[PDB]
RNA sequence: AAUUUAAUAUAACUAUUAAUAGAAGGUUACUAAUAAAUUAAUAAUUAAUUUUAAAACCUAAAGGUAAACCUUUAUAUUAAUAAUGUUAUGAAUAAUUAUUAAUAAUAAUAAACUAAGUGAACUGAAACAUCU
RNA sequence: AUCAGGAAAAUUAAUGUAUACCGUAAUGUAGACCGACUCAGGUAUGUAAGUAGAGAAUAUGAAGGUGAAUUAGAUAAU
RNA sequence: UAAUCUUAU
C-alpha cells in the first residue's frame, strides 16, 4: 500500500524562535500540549481526524451498469465506534476505528501496542487523535519507568526569604513570578 | 471659494490621481491651463517636478544678485544682475536689460507711475540660455571645493571656471536682512543653553508627557522573545 | 443638603473666586498638543458675548 | 465649530478697505476665476466676443 | 489676532528671509520648560494663522499661502521639537540600561575616581554635582541612595 | 513669477 | 421658471449637476437611520448607564497643561542672522541615543557644572560636538 | 561654433532570450515628522554599508460593529514609598500628585505557478446511450 | 367572548454627581426620495379654523400655502 | 449478555 493521502499533506514550516528575537504578530494565549504530527491533520475525509481509521480514506468512483452507463458513487470505510482498554491509561479509550484497524488492534496485542509502534507506516497511518493517544501513552509509560528521583520543598523554604529580602530592597515579589524566575536554575 | 477643503483631506484618492498625471499625458493637462491663464501670467518655459528641482546652490549656477550675460535670445549679448529665481519653473529673473515682454494688465497690478495698461515685464530664462561675467564672460563653471561663509551662512561651494580651478568666481555678497519682527527669537536667547544631560536616577522629560511624545500603542514596535514565550511556542 | 444643579453652580462660582478652573480637571495630561483652532466672526444670531 | 459664552464681550476689529490690506482683496481672484470660466467655456464664435 | 489686525498684510508679515525655523541641534540644548513654552508659543502662532487663513480661502478666495507657510514651518519646528524630546528620553534610557550592566557602571566609577577625585593640581562641588548624577541625594530614600553614600564614605576613607 | 515681480516692483515703489 | 434666465429646457437639473453617482463612499454622522449613531472619536470619556445616561470619569479626561512659567522670548522662528547649527558625533556609533556619549556629558557635567557649549556661547558658530 | 541621423531617462507595454531575486491599499485629518555611524573614494561633499526616529483610524479574529466607528481605560492596575492631606485615642483610614517595582495586548500583507480533494456540460461520434 | 393573548434587565444605608458624545437646516401626498425626465405613478405618522352634519362624508374655508420651464391670439373640420 | 445500542441524570 501507499499513504499518499497522508504524506502528500504539507504544513507551514514553523520558523525556530531564539530567546533575544523579535515577536510574531499572532502568538497563541494557551501553550502548546502535544507535540506536532509530521502529517498535519488531513484535509479531506475529516471524518477520520477524530478517529483511528488507519489511513482508509473515502474513495470515489463509478457505479457501472449492464449498459456500461457510468455513475459516480463512494466507498465508506467500515467505521465502528469501540471502547477498547488501555493498560498504559488504565482506562478503556472510545473512537472510531475501521474494521480493519480494530483486527490489527487484535493482532498486535492491545491499543498502546498498536499507538506505540516505531514504524513510519503506523505514524502515518495514527490520525491526529491516533499521534496524541500515542503521545499520551509513552509520556505515561516514560512517567512510570522514571520517576523525578530514582527540590520543590527548597524553593518553598527560599521563597519567603526572597520576597522579605525584595521587600527589604523596596519591591514586592509574587510565587508564581518566583517559580518562573528560579526554573532553569 | 466657500470651499472648507482646506481643513481637511478628503477624498484623498481623487487628489493623488489628479495631482500625479501621467507624464505622456502632461500637455493635455496643461494645453487647457495656458489657455485659463492671461498673458501676462503665463510663462513659456516648462514647470518642472519638484524632483527635478535646482535645490542646492550648487544645483543653480548662478545666485540672486551676480552678473551675467544674456544670449541664445532677442536681448542677446546683454549683461544683467539675476534678480531672483523661480522654484517650479527652474529659471532666473532677470534685471531691466534681460529678456523682458510688452503686455496689457489690469489696474489691480499697476504701479505708481503708468500711463497705459501696457507694461514691459520680465520673461523668465534658463540657467543654460545665459553664461557668467567677471569684462570677460565664463563659459563654464566647476565646483571642487566647500567653505563657510559669513554673510550667507552656508557651506557653500568654490564656483571654478572649467578648465583653470584657481581662476575662483566669487559669490554675491547678499542684501543684509535687517530682522525687526516679533515670531523671531533674537540670537542670544534662541541658542542659549537651558538643558544638560547630569542625572541617570531623574528622567528629564516627565512621566505624563510621555504619550504626546510617543505612541504608547505602536503596532510598529514588536516584543522581545522570552524562554516561557518560546517553551510556550514549541510543541 | 443641597441639589446637584446649585453645587455645580457654586463649584463654578469658588473656581472663578480662586482664579483656578471653574471646572473639574481631568486626569489625562497632553503636554504637547497639537491641536489648532480658528476663530470665527460672529453670525447675526449671537451677541457680543459669544465666541465660535 | 462650538459657540462659546464668556462673562465679558468681545467684537471683531473692522475688515481693510481694498486699498488697505493686500491679501483681503476680492475682485482679483473673482476675476482671474471668470477668466478661466470664460476660456474653457468659450465654445466658438465667442472666441471673438470681448472679454468681461 | 495680531497686533488687532483683521488681517496681516505683506508688510505686517514677517519675511521669508529674516525668518527661520528652529534647527534640531539648537533644540536639542533647550530644557524641558523651555521647549513647553516654545511649542504652545508655535500653536498659539498656527491658530492665528489658521483663523487668517481660514478667511483667506473660505472668504476671498485667495492663492496667496503667505501665511499657510508659515503654519507648515511652525509645524516643522515643532515636530523637530517633538522629535528631540523623544530622542532624549530614549538617550536617558540607553545610559541607564548601560549602568545597570554592572562591571561598566563599575569601570565608569573608576574613571571617575582616577582622573579628577582623590587629585591634586571644587572636590566637594563634584561630589555634590555627582550625588545629583548617579544616586537620589540632594541638599529622598532607597537601594540606589543607600549605594551612593556607601560610595561616598568609601571614597571619605580613601582621602 | 509675474505675480512675485508685481510685489517687488511693489515694495521698491514703497522704500 | 426655476430659474429666469434658462426659459427652455436645457438638461440642467432642479438642483446640481448630475443626479448620479458613487454611492459606495463611507458613511457620515448626518446619514442613516435614528438608531445609527457614527461618532467622531471625542468621548471615550466615561460610562455609559443602565438607564441611559451617562458618567464622566475625570481620570480619563484631557486636560491641556501648559506651563506655569511662560518663556515668551522664545519665539515660533529663530532670526535668519543665526545660522543653523550642526552637532558631530565622531567616535560614538549609536549617534545622541549613544550610551557612551551620554555618560561623558554626565561627566563633563560633573566636572564642570553647566557651561554652555560652542554654538551656545557663541552665535557665529555652525557646527558643535554636543 | 550651429543644425542633423542614431543611441541613451527618472517617463510605455507587449514577445522572445540571457542574468537576477522570490512581493499595502483606503479613509481623514489634533496631517501620520526622522536622526546618526564609521570605510573607501573624493574642511565640506558623494558612494557603499550599519543603525535610528515618527508613522491617526480602517482593512474577520481585546470585544463588538451598519469599514475607517464604538466599547473597553498599562498617562491604567497591584503595590511600596514621598510629601502636603482626612476620619482619628503619632495613628490606622482612606485623597491626590509624584517616583520605583511588577503585570498585557498589539494578523493589511498579495496574485501566478505547485500539490491534493471534488469534478462537469456543451461538444465529438455527422443521431445517440459506451466512448470522447 | 374565543381565536386564550411577547421576551428580558433586589434592597436599603453610606458616599458621590464640576453633567460625554450624536441627530437638530430645508425637503418630505415631492422640483429636494423611488420611478431613465423638475415624470398626473409610488411614498410612513399626528395635527389637521370655524359654520353642517351621524360622520375625517359633502359645501364653504379663517389662517396658511400656492398660481407652476411656455406664452399670446384663435376657438374651421375634427 | 461487560457485542452493538437509545435515553436521562
Amino acid at each position: 500500500r501507499q499513504w499518499r493521502l497522508i504524506e502528500t499533506r504539507k504544513i507551514a514550516k514553523q520558523p525556530n524562535y531564539q530567546v533575544g528575537d523579535a515577536k510574531p504578530l499572532h502568538m497563541p494565549k494557551e501553550r502548546k500540549k502535544f507535540p506536532d504530527y509530521k502529517y498535519g491533520e488531513s484535509n479531506i475525509f475529516k471524518q477520520s481526524n477524530k478517529g483511528l481509521y488507519g489511513g482508509s480514506f473515502v474513495q470515489f468512483g463509478n457505479n457501472i451498469s449492464e449498459s456500461k452507463a457510468k455513475t459516480r458513487k463512494k466507498w465508506l470505510p467500515n467505521v465502528v465506534k469501540k471502547g477498547l482498554w488501555s493498560e498504559t491509561l488504565n482506562r478503556k479509550i472510545s473512537i472510531k476505528m475501521t474494521a480493519k484497524v480494530l483486527k490489527t488492534i487484535s493482532k498486535e496485542g492491545g491499543i498502546d501496542n498498536y499507538l506505540t509502534k516505531e514504524k513510519s507506516a503506523r505514524i502515518k497511518e495514527l490520525g491526529p487523535t491516533g499521534w496524541k493517544l500515542r503521545y499520551r501513552v509513552l509520556k505515561r509509560k516514560d512517567e512510570i519507568e522514571n520517576p523525578p528521583h530514582k527540590r520543590r520543598r527548597l524553593m518553598s523554604f527560599l521563597y519567603p526569604l526572597e520576597k522579605l529580602e525584595y521587600r527589604s530592597v523596596g519591591k514586592d515579589l509574587n510565587y508564581k513570578k518566583f517559580v518562573e524566575l528560579f526554573a532553569d536554575v | 471659494s466657500g470651499s472648507y477643503q482646506h481643513l481637511s483631506n478628503v477624498g484623498s484618492r481623487v487628489m493623488k490621481r489628479l495631482g500625479n498625471r501621467p507624464k505622456n499625458f502632461l500637455p493635455h493637462s496643461e494645453k487647457f491651463i495656458k489657455k485659463s491663464t492671461p498673458e501676462f501670467m503665463k510663462s513659456d518655459l516648462k514647470e518642472v517636478d519638484e524632483k527635478t528641482s535646482f535645490k542646492s546652490e550648487k544645483e543653480w549656477k548662478f545666485i540672486p544678485g551676480d552678473r551675467v550675460v544674456v544670449m541664445s535670445g532677442a536681448s542677446k549679448g546683454n549683461i544683467a544682475v539675476i534678480k531672483s529665481f523661480d522654484k517650479r519653473t527652474n529659471s532666473f529673473i532677470l534685471d531691466e536689460n534681460g529678456p523682458t515682454k510688452t503686455v496689457p494688465v489690469p489696474k489691480q497690478f499697476w504701479l505708481e507711475g503708468q500711463t497705459s495698461h501696457m507694461i514691459t515685464i520680465p520673461v523668465s530664462i534658463l540657467g543654460k540660455d545665459l553664461r557668467l561675467v567677471a569684462t570677460v564672460a565664463v563659459r563654464d563653471v566647476s565646483f571642487n571645493g566647500s567653505y563657510y561663509d559669513a554673510d550667507y551662512k552656508k557651506v557653500m561651494p568654490y564656483r571654478c571656471v572649467k578648465g583653470q580651478p584657481d581662476l575662483i568666481i566669487p559669490w554675491p555678497k547678499p542684501d543684509p536682512i535687517d530682522v525687526q519682527t516679533n515670531l523671531a527669537t533674537d540670537p542670544v536667547i534662541a541658542r542659549e543653553q537651558t538643558f544638560w544631560v547630569d542625572s541617570v536616577v531623574r528622567n528629564p522629560i516627565p512621566k505624563k508627557a510621555i504619550p504626546s511624545i510617543r505612541n504608547p500603542h505602536s503596532k510598529y514596535k514588536r516584543g522581545t522573545l522570552t524562554a516561557k514565550d518560546i517553551a510556550k511556542l514549541v510543541a | 443638603d443641597i441639589n446637584v444643579s446649585e453645587k455645580i453652580y457654586k463649584w463654578t462660582k469658588a473656581g472663578i473666586e480662586q482664579g483656578k478652573e471653574h471646572f473639574k480637571v481631568g486626569g489625562n495630561k497632553v503636554y504637547f498638543p497639537k491641536a489648532r483652532i480658528i476663530l470665527l466672526r460672529p453670525n447675526a444670531k449671537h451677541t457680543p458675548y459669544q465666541a465660535k | 465649530k462650538m459657540t462659546i459664552e464668556m462673562e465679558e464681550p468681545f467684537i471683531w476689529p473692522e475688515e481693510p478697505r481694498p486699498d488697505e490690506n493686500s491679501f483681503w482683496d476680492s475682485t482679483t481672484p473673482d476675476n482671474m476665476e471668470k477668466y478661466r470660466e470664460e476660456r474653457l467655456n468659450c465654445l466658438g464664435s465667442d472666441a471673438n466676443k470681448p472679454g468681461t | 489676532f495680531s497686533n488687532k489686525k483683521f488681517i496681516r498684510s505683506a508688510d505686517d508679515l514677517p519675511p521669508s528671509s529674516h525668518i527661520r525655523p528652529w534647527s534640531i541641534p539648537e533644540l536639542r540644548h533647550k530644557s524641558f520648560n523651555d521647549l513647553h513654552s516654545l511649542w504652545y508659543n508655535c500653536l498659539r502662532e498656527q491658530n492665528v494663522l489658521a483663523r487668517e487663513n481660514h478667511l483667506l480661502k473660505n472668504i476671498v478666495g485667495s492663492t496667496h499661502d503667505e501665511f499657510s507657510e508659515l503654519s507648515n514651518s511652525i509645524r516643522t519646528t515643532m515636530w523637530q521639537i517633538r522629535h528631540v524630546l523623544n530622542e532624549r528620553e530614549l538617550a536617558y534610557s540607553a545610559s541607564r540600561e548601560f549602568l545597570q550592566d554592572e562591571s561598566e557602571r563599575k569601570k565608569f566609577l573608576d574613571t571617575l575616581a582616577n582622573d579628577y577625585f582623590l587629585n591634586k593640581d571644587e572636590v566637594a562641588s563634584m561630589l555634590t554635582r555627582f550625588q545629583l548624577a548617579i544616586f537620589g541625594i540632594s541638599e529622598t530614600v532607597d537601594i540606589n541612595f543607600i549605594d551612593g553614600i556607601k560610595f561616598l564614605a568609601n571614597l571619605k576613607l580613601q582621602r | 513669477d509675474f505675480m512675485s515681480w508685481f510685489k517687488r516692483k511693489k515694495q521698491e515703489e514703497h522704500q | 421658471l426655476t430659474r429666469p434666465w434658462k426659459k427652455y429646457r436645457d438638461g440642467e437639473l432642479f438642483y446640481g449637476l448630475s443626479k448620479v453617482g458613487n454611492k459606495r463612499v463611507p458613511l457620515t454622522t448626518k446619514q442613516g437611520n435614528k438608531t445609527m449613531y457614527k461618532g467622531t472619536r471625542a468621548s471615550g470619556i466615561g460610562r455609559h448607564t443602565k438607564f441611559g445616561g451617562y458618567v464622566i470619569n475625570w481620570k480619563k479626561v484631557r486636560t491641556y497643561v501648559t506651563p506655569d512659567m511662560v518663556n515668551f522670548e522664545l519665539k515660533p522662528y529663530v532670526n535668519a542672522n543665526v545660522p543653523p547649527l550642526k552637532h558631530e558625533f565622531k567616535g560614538f556609533s549609536g549617534g545622541p541615543l549613544d550610551p557612551r556619549l551620554q555618560l561623558l556629558k554626565i561627566k563633563e557635567y560633573i566636572v564642570n557644572g553647566r557651561v554652555q557649549s560652542e554654538g551656545a556661547t557663541d552665535t557665529s558658530c555652525y557646527k558643535e560636538r554636543g
